């Protein structure tokens, strides 16, 4: 999975 | 090897700067790791952005309990509980008399 940084 | 309060470490200030810091207290502070319905995840999460239950109050969720989450733009989305994170974390201060609170060895010793 990947970190998230949106919106 | 491990760090006590009263020490002189180096880590960096809000400037983008690396100075000497002396902790002035050592707290242990969890944060939640989830898995956001659109495949991405997070593990730098507090206990009050889970808001389908209190967990604040009551603890983390079941794993792989369906969640919904307050994201960083306080927008409220679709996660599934990973798990929940017990960090020590160290504040500093330093001698302009600034604190932060942080991670690893973010305090260089």
């Amino acid at each position: 999975r990947h970190r998230k940084v949106l919106r | 090897q491990s760090i006590t309060a009263g020490q002189k470490v180096i880590s960096k200030h809000k400037n983008g700067r690396f100075y000497q810091c002396e902790v002035v207290r050592l707290t242990t502070e969890t944060f939640y790791e989830v898995n956001f319905d659109d495949g991405s995840f997070s593990d730098n999460l507090y206990p009050e952005d889970i808001v389908s239950q209190d967990c604040l109050q009551f603890g983390p969720p079941a794993e792989g309990e369906v969640v919904q989450v307050r994201w960083t733009d306080g927008q409220v989305y679709g996660a599934k509980f990973v798990a929940s994170h017990p960090i020590q974390m160290y504040q500093v201060e330093f001698e302009d008399g600034s604190q932060l609170v942080v991670k690893r060895d973010d305090v260089y010793t």
